[PDB]
Protein backbone atom coordinates (compact mmCIF):
# COMPACT_ATOMS: atom_id res chain seq x y z
CA UNK A 1 0.00 0.00 0.00
CA UNK A 2 3.17 2.11 0.40
CA UNK A 3 4.20 1.89 -3.38
CA UNK A 4 0.66 0.97 -4.99
CA UNK A 5 -1.34 4.82 -5.45
CA UNK A 6 -4.69 5.90 -6.78
CA UNK A 7 -5.93 5.12 -10.16
CA UNK A 8 -5.85 8.39 -11.93
CA UNK A 9 -6.55 8.18 -15.43
CA UNK A 10 -4.54 11.07 -16.23
CA UNK A 11 -1.16 9.31 -16.18
CA UNK A 12 -2.37 5.73 -16.96
CA UNK A 13 -2.97 7.33 -20.82
CA UNK A 14 0.12 9.21 -20.10
CA UNK A 15 2.12 6.33 -19.81
CA UNK A 16 0.17 4.46 -23.05
CA UNK A 17 1.00 7.69 -24.98
CA UNK A 18 4.88 7.95 -24.11
CA UNK A 19 6.00 4.20 -25.40
CA UNK A 20 5.30 4.95 -29.42
CA UNK A 21 5.83 8.70 -29.05
CA UNK A 22 9.76 10.25 -29.24
CA UNK A 23 11.56 11.46 -27.16
CA UNK A 24 13.35 15.03 -27.07
CA UNK A 25 14.14 15.56 -23.51
CA UNK A 26 15.73 12.58 -21.81
CA UNK A 27 13.33 11.14 -18.83
CA UNK A 28 14.29 10.04 -16.19
CA UNK A 29 13.11 8.08 -12.92
CA UNK A 30 10.63 9.03 -10.00
CA UNK A 31 13.26 7.99 -7.07
CA UNK A 32 12.35 5.45 -4.73
CA UNK A 33 13.74 5.64 -1.24
CA UNK A 34 13.88 1.92 -0.15
CA UNK A 35 16.56 -0.19 1.72
CA UNK A 36 15.63 -4.04 0.90
CA UNK A 37 16.01 -5.10 3.80
CA UNK A 38 13.06 -7.16 5.17
CA UNK A 39 11.90 -9.85 2.23
CA UNK A 40 8.56 -8.30 1.81
CA UNK A 41 10.83 -5.62 -0.02
CA UNK A 42 10.28 -7.74 -3.37
CA UNK A 43 6.95 -5.32 -3.98
CA UNK A 44 9.38 -2.99 -5.60
CA UNK A 45 11.46 -6.01 -7.77
CA UNK A 46 8.17 -7.04 -8.91
CA UNK A 47 6.76 -3.24 -9.83
CA UNK A 48 10.05 -3.37 -12.20
CA UNK B 1 8.66 -17.27 -5.56
CA UNK B 2 12.62 -19.27 -5.29
CA UNK B 3 14.42 -16.40 -4.93
CA UNK B 4 12.00 -14.71 -1.67
CA UNK B 5 11.79 -18.08 -0.49
CA UNK B 6 15.85 -18.46 0.16
CA UNK B 7 15.56 -15.24 1.16
CA UNK B 8 13.51 -16.24 4.03
CA UNK B 9 14.70 -18.75 5.50
CA UNK B 10 18.49 -16.89 5.59
CA UNK B 11 16.92 -15.04 8.27
CA UNK B 12 14.68 -18.21 9.25
CA UNK B 13 11.41 -16.33 9.91
CA UNK B 14 8.09 -17.40 10.31
CA UNK B 15 6.36 -20.25 8.10
CA UNK B 16 3.05 -17.98 8.33
CA UNK B 17 5.63 -15.08 7.50
CA UNK B 18 6.75 -16.58 4.32
CA UNK B 19 3.32 -18.26 3.39
CA UNK B 20 1.68 -14.62 3.44
CA UNK B 21 4.12 -13.41 0.60
CA UNK B 22 3.54 -16.42 -1.23
CA UNK B 23 0.01 -16.68 -1.32
CA UNK B 24 0.53 -12.68 -2.49
CA UNK B 25 2.70 -13.87 -5.11
CA UNK B 26 0.24 -16.28 -6.79
CA UNK B 27 -2.87 -13.92 -6.32
CA UNK B 28 -0.79 -11.49 -8.74
CA UNK B 29 -1.28 -14.73 -10.92
CA UNK B 30 -5.15 -14.43 -10.53
CA UNK B 31 -5.30 -10.79 -10.90
CA UNK B 32 -2.77 -10.94 -14.14
CA UNK B 33 -4.41 -13.73 -16.20
CA UNK B 34 -7.97 -11.58 -16.19
CA UNK B 35 -6.46 -8.68 -17.62
CA UNK B 36 -3.74 -10.46 -19.63
CA UNK B 37 -6.99 -10.97 -22.03
CA UNK B 38 -7.80 -7.20 -22.27
CA UNK B 39 -4.22 -6.22 -23.10
CA UNK B 40 -3.01 -8.41 -25.90
CA UNK B 41 -6.29 -8.34 -27.83
CA UNK B 42 -7.03 -4.43 -27.74
CA UNK B 43 -3.96 -2.68 -26.20
CA UNK B 44 -2.02 -4.04 -28.86
CA UNK B 45 -3.90 -2.89 -31.86
CA UNK B 46 -4.02 0.39 -29.80
CA UNK B 47 -0.09 0.38 -30.16
CA UNK B 48 -0.48 -0.80 -33.74
CA UNK C 1 23.90 -12.82 14.42
CA UNK C 2 25.65 -16.48 14.25
CA UNK C 3 26.71 -15.88 17.96
CA UNK C 4 22.94 -14.80 18.72
CA UNK C 5 21.75 -17.81 16.97
CA UNK C 6 24.25 -20.46 18.06
CA UNK C 7 22.99 -19.21 21.68
CA UNK C 8 19.35 -19.79 20.59
CA UNK C 9 19.76 -22.96 19.72
CA UNK C 10 21.37 -24.59 22.76
CA UNK C 11 18.80 -23.46 24.62
CA UNK C 12 15.84 -24.53 22.24
CA UNK C 13 13.54 -20.96 22.14
CA UNK C 14 11.19 -19.89 19.49
CA UNK C 15 11.30 -19.25 15.72
CA UNK C 16 9.61 -16.07 15.94
CA UNK C 17 12.00 -14.78 18.99
CA UNK C 18 14.92 -16.00 16.70
CA UNK C 19 13.96 -13.98 14.29
CA UNK C 20 12.84 -11.25 15.29
CA UNK C 21 16.09 -10.86 17.11
CA UNK C 22 17.63 -10.73 13.38
CA UNK C 23 15.12 -8.79 11.62
CA UNK C 24 16.70 -6.00 14.59
CA UNK C 25 20.06 -7.18 13.70
CA UNK C 26 19.49 -5.68 10.06
CA UNK C 27 17.39 -2.87 10.65
CA UNK C 28 21.00 -1.59 12.43
CA UNK C 29 22.16 -1.85 9.22
CA UNK C 30 19.54 0.33 7.43
CA UNK C 31 20.05 3.29 10.24
CA UNK C 32 24.29 2.76 9.96
CA UNK C 33 24.42 2.90 6.35
CA UNK C 34 22.35 6.14 6.31
CA UNK C 35 24.37 7.99 8.58
CA UNK C 36 27.88 6.29 7.91
CA UNK C 37 28.11 8.73 4.69
CA UNK C 38 27.64 12.39 7.07
CA UNK C 39 30.21 10.38 9.61
CA UNK C 40 32.57 9.73 7.27
CA UNK C 41 32.34 13.05 5.08
CA UNK C 42 31.59 15.75 7.48
CA UNK C 43 32.73 14.23 11.00
CA UNK C 44 36.15 13.43 9.88
CA UNK C 45 37.02 16.32 8.57
CA UNK C 46 36.03 17.99 12.02
CA UNK C 47 38.06 15.65 14.03
CA UNK C 48 40.93 16.25 11.54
Amino acid sequence: KARASEADISSIHLAIAREVSPMFNVHELKKIAESFEDPSSIVVVLEF
Amino acid sequence: ANVVNERAVQDDMQKATRSCTKQWLRHLETQFDNIAVAHTDHLSVVYA
